[PDB]
């Protein structure tokens, strides 16, 4: 996360840690999203082009995470991977259009102070918040800058940008499986997600229920916290039947 | 779940974390 | 590898 801030204790307690066994490694963000079903991005598991398609077995999850590098002994719980299911339209040789995967745990967490689950949006949530100028919330263990490793979860506030200014901000083709978020080059502020925070929750506590709903998945940016630049999220929503659906038929 | 985006040490308690209202100030 | 060891049990 670049221009975040430390999370608080609890402030995210969906986060998760997608963790590589052998080299042990950061490999990603993702999210709680129940007692056995992590979400995360596609390209975390999946990307041909850097040589990337992880099996279950090559991945733990780690949930309850504050530290990046500690084990947080007590309060973490590392959790092995039964199955991975990615989105089988998932686009990782153009624009990573539909990047989101589900992992399923093998045996369920325990829910704790420091674990616990975000909710998906209904399209309800998502036509009220998904709004230009709304803010959501992203957080990773992810770099500081593009050029720098963080010592606890990094947060950051950015504000959903308006989808013709995220088209004319880059020569990637985006499409509805897709939104933007950072601030204008003029508004000042500034943050946004960068490497290692991909596969993590952008999320938005919403106002008619006071609940935290997981809006986007960190998915691409070029370059991180560059002005006229945004970071792209999978428009989770956009890909909920997917979601019911591989959770329904799977468990 | 049934109690999912309700944080144990923030919703659940009736305390908010420090940025929260950043959001809901966005929230127009 | 700058990330503390995990119990070996994990994998
Ligand atoms: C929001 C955000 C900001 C910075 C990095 C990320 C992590 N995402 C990534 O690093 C991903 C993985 C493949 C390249 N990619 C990128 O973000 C690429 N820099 C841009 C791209 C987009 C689509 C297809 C190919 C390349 C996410
Ligand atoms: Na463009
Ligand atoms: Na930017």
């Amino acid at each position: 996360i670049v221009e975040g801030s430390d999370a608080e204790i609890g402030m995210s307690p969906w986060q998760v840690m997608l963790f590589r066994k052998s080299p042990q490694e950061l490999l990603c963000g993702a999210s709680l999203i129940s007692d056995r079903w992590v979400l995360t991005a596609a390209h975390c598991l999946l990307y041909p082009p850097w040589d990337k398609n992880f099996t279950e077995n090559d991945l733990l999850v780690r949930i309850g995470k504050h530290s990046r590098t500690r084990y947080e002994r007590n309060i973490e719980k590392i959790s092995m991977l039964e199955k991975i299911y990615i989105h089988p339209r998932y686009n990782w040789r153009e624009n990573l259009d539909r990047d989101i995967a589900l992992m399923k745990l093998k045996k369920p967490v325990a829910f704790s102070d420091y674990i616990h689950p975000v909710c998906l949006p209904d399209r309800e949530t998502a036509a009220s918040l998904l709004q230009a100028g709304y803010k959501g919330r992203v957080t990773g263990w992810g770099n500081l800058k593009e050029t720098g490793q963080p010592s606890v979860l990094q947060v950051v506030n950015l504000p959903i940008v308006e989808r013709p200014v995220c088209k004319d901000s880059t020569r990637i083709r985006i499409t509805d499986n897709m939104f933007c978020a950072g601030y204008k080059p003029d508004e000042g502020k500034r943050g946004d997600a960068c490497e290692g925070d991909s596969g993590g929750p952008f999320v938005m506590k919403s106002p008619f229920n006071n609940r935290w709903y997981q809006m986007g998945i960190v998915s691409w940016g070029e370059g991180c916290d560059r002005d006229g630049k945004y970071g792209f999220y999978t428009h989770v929503f956009r890909l909920k039947k997917w979601i019911q659906k591989v959770i329904d038929q799977f468990g | 779940e049934a109690d999912c985006g309700l944080r144990p040490l923030f919703e659940k308690k009736s305390l908010e974390d420090k940025t929260e209202r950043e959001l809901l100030e966005s929230y127009i | 590898g700058d990330f503390e060891e995990i119990p070996e049990e994990y994998l």
